[PDB]
């Protein structure tokens, strides 16, 4: 028939002629497929059909329908048992690529069947259909249940668990498979079958087949987490197999095996059950962090896999060293000698990786032995082997908060020049590892570099030029990193001429949509607050720029809520971008923003920004809120009325940041607003007493959230005061670590103030208020009369003896300084 | 005290889990 004319295209398709069948056999599917799996089903010439079909399928299936698809199904399932490794593997393929697609609705009638051919005498169908089910299982996040199955899965599991006896490999591993997709979803069947599961995988845990092997060990790794209280009884007998499992040849077992540390680890059992093993377990993660033929293809597009035994083993190193601290080094030291210094560099490196792994957790126990090694460090910089050199940068950032704190001569200094030496270096994966580490160190070294902005601009300047996407994309980093690191220092005409030229042509040449514009702009914000008034020149195109990606975003926004499928949502990324530079610009150019504001539609934009539902978009424009209210409030006051009640029902501290930035707004909003604040008090003033006494909130919220009260109160006591016998405690407690900035200032004139209203709010706790004023060091003139009265007035009140016995619970300096400094 | 979107620094073993 014209299957004659099909049989000519698939034994023609089996170099210029290929891309002549191919386009005719890919365009001959509107005419079709019954063709196909007509010639699979009745070698290589028909197993290639049923894999041109399987693209069919993958590439569109919508235009198949019940014809074809069903004679489809109903052909391959009656051959999932071939006795032709070929055909078989060809249906198989083809099985589990139809049941992905097509969802599992629309083939109710395929897993009852193959978990039914499980139990074939023939081997062949019983190994074809096992392993199906396996890749179905897998290939599915949502798991199986007695819905798809047609069994219960109180049938089904002990039915798997009975196959881990099958002679044959191929099978035992399917089974192990198949029961190991169901450990996560913790699923009861197997949670009551759970100790044959155990008693099973022991059983097969000496297996020869690899395959097997790594799904025992993929299991005891799960099971880990799920159900630790079984595995705890078996627990070193079956530490001592995961660690022959490590060492096991065949990687893809070490690794799957490796994994067990990294999980172990993070369990609160670990560190007092591992203790006996890491006489042998450490030299064995060490030696795994070592390199083989790796080399050949990173040193000849130079990329290996994203996850392997190398990270695997120094991952696992760095959880241990911060499981267990100090207490690692005299497993790792001895070992890190005979490492460090090595005529064999892949040996070398290795130890220089173990180093910067162990950095985090073993920094106290590592500080003695830093003089010795910083400046080995330093000269490995200059290694002749790049490898050698990139993962001492690295390293090294590793410990830059040491380097700092020493003497800025002898470390330092010949770090930084060996640095941006690096920076520069001729290949790709030095550039990168060394410019990381040099935004690392600036975050670390702050002013102690503006001796050397001029060499530091240079190099990045110039890495502007050399540097392609992948590494110019870390330079942003670096460079938006000085500009923080440093703030003004940088804003100096010489340096604005070498910086800005070329961040601006990066600015013309990227067109709105294109993505590369979020490290641009992250970068940029922070030099436009470092650079002050100097950004001037610059501002106006910078600005406007921002409020229409901000304007189009929500317009691109608005469109897409309105209708989901003819308009597509748009990357907020752009304006959680666009809004933090704007930000940005409100606190370097403070006053001489105004005009740009008063023009613009900013504060209508903002005003549904802070209604988005993505908190990051939220987090960026109470942010530039408080930046807009202390630069030109002007502005921003005439519509304080819409902003507070916003602010107030985002007073949520399950959005951490969110919820920072609104507290920091509400505070700077007040001393603007003077008395006309009283009426938003009630807004605002009762979940701002909740998160200063709610349990651990982070310091940096707890800190703005005592300022702004201060500030509240200050402002308008009236309505603060009353509360007053409730914050105190955690209030003091809070900015008694701070330094006395001029936050600070604001905040005690704000309780000395809510004090002189409501005395009787404070005596059952004043001992807070003594350790906070003892926290000062230089009061202005008139806020230490603040505290003088207050404290007078309870010296009076109390009386001198009685007062005298209430000093009694004060390290010296404190009662010294509450008694010279203030007279009482 | 006010408070992003990059983090692409260099890393030995980052974990893609």
């Amino acid at each position: 028939q014209g299957l004659q004319q099909i049989l000519q295209l698939l034994k023609e398709s089996q170099t210029t002629i290929q891309r002549t069948v191919q386009q005719k056999l890919e365009q001959l599917n509107q005419y079709f497929n019954n063709y196909l799996i007509f010639v699979l089903t009745k070698e290589p010439t028909r197993s290639l059909s049923g894999l041109i079909l399987k693209n069919n399928v993958k590439a569109h299936f919508q235009n198949f329908p019940n014809g074809v698809t069903d004679f489809i199904k109903s052909e391959c399932l009656n051959n999932i048992g071939d006795s032709s490794p070929l055909i078989r593997a060809t249906v198989g393929i083809l099985i589990t690529t139809i049941a992905s697609k097509g969802e599992l609705q629309n083939w109710p009638d395929l897993l009852p069947k193959l978990c039914s051919l499980l139990d074939s005498e023939d081997y062949n169908t019983c190994e074809g259909a096992f392993g199906a089910l396996q890749k179905i299982c897998e290939d599915s996040a949502e798991i199986l249940d007695s819905d798809v199955l047609d069994r219960p899965l109180n049938i089904m599991i002990p039915k798997f668990l009975q196959f881990f006896k099958h002679s044959s490999p191929k099978i035992r591993s399917h089974a192990v498979a198949c029961v190991n997709q169901f450990i996560i979803s913790r699923t009861q069947a197997l949670m009551l079958h759970i100790d044959s599961f155990i008693e099973n995988l022991f059983a097969l845990a000496g297996d020869e087949e690899p395959e097997v092997r790594k799904n025992v060990c993929r299991a005891l790794v799960m099971l880990l987490e799920v159900r630790m209280d079984r595995l705890l009884p078996h627990m070193h007998n079956i530490v001592e197999y995961m660690l022959q499992r490590t060492q096991d040849q065949d990687e893809n077992v070490a690794l799957e095996a490796c994994e067990f540390w990294l999980t172990l680890a993070e369990q609160p059992i670990c560190k007092d059950v591992l203790v006996r093993h890491l006489p042998k377990l450490i030299p064995v993660l060490v030696n795994g962090m070592k390199y083989s033929d790796i080399d050949i293809i990173l040193l000849k597009d130079d990329t290996i896999s994203d996850w392997n035994l190398r990270k695997c083993s120094a991952a696992a190193l760095d959880v241990l060293a911060n499981v267990y601290r100090d207490e690692l080094l005299p497993h790792i030291l001895p070992l890190l000698k005979e490492l460090l210094f090595h005529h064999e560099w892949v040996v070398k490196e290795s130890g220089i990786l173990v180093l910067g792994a162990i950095a985090e957790g073993c920094m106290q126990g590592m500080i003695p032995y830093l003089p010795e090694l910083i400046p080995h460090l330093i000269q490995c910089l200059s290694d002749k082997k790049a490898l050698v050199r990139s993962i001492t940068c690295w390293t090294l950032s590793r410990y830059a908060h040491w380097v700092v704190s020493q003497p800025p001569d002898t470390y330092l200094k010949p770090l930084m020049t060996e640095l941006l030496k690096r920076i520069l270096d001729s290949n790709k994966r030095v550039q990168e590892a060394a410019c990381s580490a040099f935004a690392t160190l600036e975050e670390e070294a702050c002013t102690e570099l503006v001796p050397y902005l001029a060499y530091i601009l240079d190099t990045l300047v110039f890495a502007f030029s050399k540097y392609q996407h992948k590494n110019l994309l870390i330079l942003y980093d670096a460079i938006g990193t000085l500009a923080d690191s440093v703030g003004h220092h940088l804003n100096k005409p010489e340096y604005i001429q070498m910086l800005m030229p070329p961040l601006i042509q990066k600015w013309n040449m990227l067109k709105d949509e294109d993505k590369d514009l979020f490290p641009l702009l992250e970068c940029l914000s922070s030099v436009a607050t470092a650079l002050q008034s100097g950004f001037l020149p610059y501002c106006e195109p910078v600005y406007q720029r921002c409020v229409n990606l901000v304007q189009k975003t929500l317009a691109q926004a608005m469109l897409n809520n309105a209708q989901p499928d003819q308009y597509e949502a748009p990357d907020k990324d752009f304006m959680i971008v666009a809004l933090d530079l704007l930000s940005g610009l409100a606190e370097g150019l403070g006053g001489n923003i105004e005009q740009l504001v008063a023009r613009s539609n900013i504060l209508t934009l903002m005003y549904q920004c802070m209604q988005d539902k993505m908190p990051e978009v939220r987090q960026s424009s109470f942010a530039l809120l408080g930046d807009l209210t202390k630069a030109c409030f002007q502005h921003v006051k005439p519509c304080i009325a819409d902003f507070m009640p916003i602010l107030g029902t985002n007073l949520n501290p399950e959005f951490i940041s969110v919820c920072n930035n609104a507290t920091w707004a509400i505070g700077e909003i007040s001393i603007q607003m003077g008395i006309e604040m009283q009426p938003y008090i009630p807004m605002v003033l009762h979940q701002l007493v909740e998160i200063i006494n709610r349990p651990n909130t982070p310091k940096t919220l707890l800190e703005n959230t005592a300022i702004t009260i201060g500030r509240l109160g200050y402002v308008c006591p009236q309505e603060v005061a009353p509360m007053l016998q409730q914050f105190i405690r955690p209030w003091c407690t809070s900015l008694r670590n701070i330094r006395d900035n001029e936050e600070k200032d604001s905040a005690f004139r704000g309780i000395c103030t809510m004090i002189s209203v409501n005395p009787s709010g404070v005596i059952q706790d004043f001992i807070f208020f003594c350790d906070a004023v003892a926290s000062w060091i230089n009061p202005k003139d008139d806020l230490r009369d603040m505290f003088c009265k207050i404290l007078h007035g309870f010296k009076n009140q109390v009386g001198d003896e009685n007062w005298r016995r209430f000093s009694d619970q004060f390290p010296l300096p404190l009662k010294e300084r509450l008694a010279a400094f203030y007279g009482v | 005290e006010k408070n992003k979107r990059g983090g692409n620094r260099f890393e030995p073993y980052a974990n893609p889990t």
